[PDB]
């Protein structure tokens, strides 16, 4: 009485693709009826109380089976849950109610949500991002080109003016952003209002100078709620742009409050999807980025981190910018999302990557993306400023190349080298970092 | 080599602990940032005795201390300075 | 080692040495290739504050070559010698700037 | 420079206990200091900024691997972090710091955090458990005996005026407690204000007719941290002396905020482990549900489900309700924990158990746990209050067993089948469910 | 059973050393049990409330008695308390536990606390300083010397505008700091907000002329609680760098709301120590000056007048500096306190030093300390301006000839005297204050 496959799925309706391997000696249709119902009013037993509700109304049940191709006791199972069940501009609940305890099942050995699918009815309850890509490019004057961030070195170490210094130089060359790591927080050694106040006097100084919006990720992540809507008073006082928050580590309802707050007063916040490797690592077991990725757009966010590169990256990264996207099962996706005129979350590119790589990521990420270097302009012989110099020259070659008409998968190398030529500084750079 | 060196020496590898000397100079003294000198995790008295007399005059003018180490995870039992600056 | 000299920088493509008249000409044919619509901007100052320039007659909806966009770069060029003058590309489907690039320095 | 045996861990130190499966071709000292590494102060190349600041004092390090046996490419790996790189009173950091993305590292294939030891100096920032066991047992004025709870089916369907009714019946007969399910929060079909006001008026009835306090799990969970703080202000509202909240979905932020309101406010709270198997149940990738356990008691509960049973359980049941615990590698633990005073959390046993397996579960978890019937209450021929009454004669009549000194697991069918002489409504509830 | 030699401490547990004096025809085991007793779980009677709860495991205890030589009833006693029985966070739970009523107890006549050890798990718990001396430097940008304060004379009597004046002269010539009185607060004849708006136009002026960060200590002591917290949002509103409190005369509840305060806003307070003469002064009875430094350290305070010079002072100031500092009983120090890398508190030292202390003054206390002439630079022959030349000029000869590697004990009257042959103002100081 939950396994029926001639249902026909509603549009106000929510559909979730799960990859099950059972137990052995446990059929195709029980195990797909048991995480059906576990999710979404199932009991174990027949109770008295089911006869006074209308049980036939509210239940999810599975209408699709598909087996996985070459894999023995492993398929995949289609789910679908009616709107009503569900609390409105709260991605707690449909968490709650979905992915709660079908994990850890007796019944079924190793259990991943791969996809979710959104109807429109339910997109139009949330806020979702506080401003987007349109939004954000139009505040900062930046156009044409993909935007360049920098994370500071060590990761924990600096004093209070250290960080100060150590950030000046950076923006001073030409870099648009700097970022706090996703570790540092209010450390005996820096307290987080003096960082905050050195940073105060390097963005204004670096401002004046170059003659560009500068800005700088200040780290909000704080135990509770009170510290973290207290902390933020005082960046919206020394008139930052910008700040960034760990979603995943503080909590949906933590990210939530914020992001409220966030437009409620016009700041723009950066997002580090830090502990993600530990849910979406395996492939038999936890849940998929590309479902996170989708929770994160509806919570709300103008930055996210999407990893450093395939067919699958792509898959995620094209879910979160574009207003509608096609079902395409080589790509990973299962669902025909449509999102309801909901601004696009700008794709954060950062972890291992020097100047050559330079031409592989302008190409991929296209021009709505941010190229984030933490080792690449810290570690050149020069210095900061010469560092941060190198890697602005070299993505504007690229962007130069494109426009005029050459494939940079095939001229890749060639532009970078004929830039090295008038610029003294990426000269000593592509001999230190080679091929 | 005092007697009460020797003592907790013999008291340290009679309880079946191994022993650790660490030396230090007089500014790292402040942050408490010891360093192991020689060989560790020792377990008789004569290796003890020998790399207590190299320590002392490889590190003279430093401060030179002595561990005792329960093998069992490497717990720190027992911490005695031995030599401190002149 | 180099200490790196104090300079004042002009938004996109101003790293790079000052762009030759062909230059110019392949990054508009690159404007009008993609469907977007190329106008031109002009102001006395540059900030990083201040977002908006006068705008430089209406933006050119009929334009099927790039030189149409050059002849009306160098008659502003003429116009305003002390003036900053910047090309810009409008799409009509996202609503945003693609492009916006600095020409002319007083 | 980060793989160092002879190192002798500090009293002042956070530890913990990996499951390390590398790639083939990889030794046992790199892919051990590469984890070392990733989790605090670690970058893949050599940076200029690690000169100013003192890199030997911060640094995490391995000084003990031990290869476990019958496994190759497995063995265990014991890293030892100082304790000033944490900041005070957040599992969110030391969460953030060790587990972070040294998870789907290339370097290896499978990882697991087997356990994670606490020095006393740490343990006394946090606040941990609003009131504990003996404060808990003192509001309520309940002795000698283990607490009855009862979980209302069907999850979603019922009216707020059936769910008042269904809740009404089963304390009538003899419960402690009744539980919302763990994905209901405010579904169109009945909205939380609703719930809140008809629960009220059906435990003021049954308290009035019993003679005993009773209670009812108010489930708080929300999508936003407002919602959650003001559902909660109506609760204290109507006089309540427990709500309850899952910890996991929410996230340890949301999570926290709440902890420190119920101190506040003396409310009781329980905590559900929704969406635990997805994380502990591979035996070579995840992290134990005994961090988790810890991590909760440090958060603070007063109480948590432990799940049903056998070896593995009962060592983290213990590691939760005692002062101090020693070292037993066969029961799980592999650090001896050291609590300083801090009160402890009762052990919740739920998950479809009926009157036969009431002999087993005194003996097991003993005194101080409550025990929990989903569908052996309402399930019951002649319905909920007979239900009730049949499982409050069957505890009270294994605990006299137990005191005058009977062995349960000997004489646990016949302390039953005595007791349904008596007692015409164990009669035909020993009949339903058989052996 | 309050007396037990046998007993060996523990580390997480706070240890005294009380220096007795009995009444004669007491022995010396039952006057040092019953200061162990009358302090923690102590009564005069057997009373039968005692046999419910465990006294064994929180009684403090005498575990050594060591005789003071040359003394007849007189010896040193060791008493060890349990960590659990203090309140966290709180100096006035750990100051009334201990030296509540055993003081004045008819078993003895004179009574004094000489030290006292904390365990680094408890050290934890508390805040500290809001800064210390590392972030104090970092925010001023003062480095290599010893900082210049100044104490405007006389006491009482000038108007809000004339003390104005006063200060203007002071830190124009090149001071680094001014202060307020330890008796002005609110007096008829100046009005506080009156002074501090004053002060605030003479800053600003000396700031843009001499081109250095100048600072002045706007004594914030109120009588209530409301008007200590509302004066102090006033000087924030200024943006003034620096206030200053008396800790002993407002207890040390109300200095701890403030420090709280202090590093929520980053604004760097100055304690003076009056009215610490009354307790520390006798050598047979009250509690020595080095617990209450601890204490200040602990409650957080950013400096300390430590007085002016000699083994007793420097065994306090290497107390309150220092990181790790060891046992040494001819200094002073009776037990090994260890800090958890809890910033240290720079040292003031004022009350009636001239010119010719100033070659002992900064060999004997260092670089890190706060050297304050309050009668030596307004009783100028030439006026405050050039005082204030003479004083400062007279430092930096000393500084800079200790770097070369001068002796300042041998060669100290001689760099003063060659410094006066090219400055005039130090020609004529030299000339008053001689020998």
């Amino acid at each position: 009485t939950y396994y029926t496959p001639d249902y026909t799925p509603k549009d106000t309706d929510i559909l979730a693709a799960f990859r099950v391997t059972p137990q052995p000696g446990v059929p195709f249709e029980e195990a797909a009826a048991a995480v059906a119902a576990e999710s979404s009013t199932g009991t174990w037993t027949t109770v008295w109380t089911d006869l006074l509700t209308d049980l036939d109304r509210y239940k999810g049940r599975c209408y699709d089976i598909e087996p996985v191709p070459g894999e023995d006791n492993q398929f995949i199972a289609y789910i679908a849950y009616p709107l009503d069940l569900f609390e409105e501009g709260s991605i707690t609940n449909v968490l709650t109610s979905i992915v709660g305890n079908v994990f850890g099942f007796k019944a079924l050995r190793a259990l991943r949500l791969e996809d979710i699918r959104f109807p429109v009815a339910y997109i139009k309850t949330f806020q979702g991002p506080p401003h987007g890509i349109q939004v954000e490019r139009d505040k900062l004057n930046k156009y044409g080109r993909p935007l360049l961030g920098c994370t500071i070195k060590p990761k924990l170490g600096l004093s209070a003016k250290n960080y100060g210094r150590a950030v000046y130089e950076c923006l001073r060359g030409g870099l648009d952003f700097t970022k706090d790591d996703e570790n540092i927080n209010s450390a005996p050694f820096q307290r987080w209002r003096d960082r905050f106040l050195f940073v105060a006097d390097a963005i204004t100084k670096a401002q004046a100078e170059t003659g560009e919006i500068k800005g700088h990720y200040l780290n909000v992540t704080a135990p509770t709620c009170e510290e973290m809507l207290k902390r933020a008073e005082y960046a919206k006082e020394l008139k930052q742009p910008i700040i960034m928050h760990d979603y995943l580590t503080a909590g949906f309802t933590a990210n939530t409050t914020l992001a409220r707050w966030c437009r409620d007063n016009g700041v723009l916040l950066h997002i580090h999807r830090a502990m993600h490797a530990v849910i979406d690592r395996q492939k038999n077991h936890g849940i998929h980025f590309r479902v996170l990725a989708k929770a994160l757009r509806l919570s709300g966010g103008d930055h996210i981190h999407t990893g450093t590169v395939r067919g699958i990256t792509m898959g995620f990264v094209d879910l979160l910018r574009e207003n509608y996207v096609e079902q395409d099962k080589s790509r990973g996706i299962y669902f025909t999302q449509d999102w309801a005129s909901l601004p696009g979350v700008m794709a954060v590119a950062s972890g291992g990557i020097h100047v050559w790589h330079m031409p592989a990521l302008v190409e991929i990420f296209g021009d709505d993306s941010v190229l984030q270097f933490g080792g690449g302009t810290l570690g050149h012989p020069w210095g900061n400023a010469p560092g941060a110099t190198a890697n602005r020259v070299a993505l504007e070659a690229c962007v130069q190349a494109r426009n005029e008409g050459r494939n940079l998968a095939r001229e890749g190398n060639d532009v970078i080298r004929e830039a090295a030529k008038w610029s003294p500084e990426l000269a000593v750079a592509c001999e230190l970092w080679k091929e | 080599l005092s007697l009460e060196t020797q003592e907790q020496i013999r008291q340290i590898l009679s309880q079946g602990h191994k022993i650790t000397f660490e030396h230090v100079d007089a500014r790292r003294f402040r942050t408490g940032s010891w360093q192991s000198c020689g060989t560790l995790h020792i377990d008789a008295e004569s290796d003890a005795i020998s790399t207590l007399e190299a320590c002392l005059v490889d590190y003279d003018g430093e401060y030179v201390r002595m561990v005792g180490i329960d093998p069992k995870g490497k717990r720190r039992v027992v911490e005695t300075i031995i030599q401190r600056p002149n | 080692m180099q200490t790196l000299p104090k300079e004042r920088r002009y938004e996109t493509l101003s790293y790079l040495p000052p762009l030759t008249d062909v230059q110019i000409e392949k990054q508009v044919q690159y404007i009008l290739s993609q469907g977007y619509i190329p106008a031109v901007e002009f102001n006395e100052v540059s900030e990083p504050t201040e977002l908006y320039w006068t705008l430089w007659k209406l933006p050119l909806f009929g334009a099927k070559t790039s030189r149409e966009v050059l002849a009306e770069v160098q008659s502003c060029r003429s116009q305003y010698p002390g003036h900053y003058i910047r090309v810009v590309g409008f799409d009509n489907i996202k609503q945003c700037q693609i492009l916006s690039f600095i020409v002319h320095k007083p």
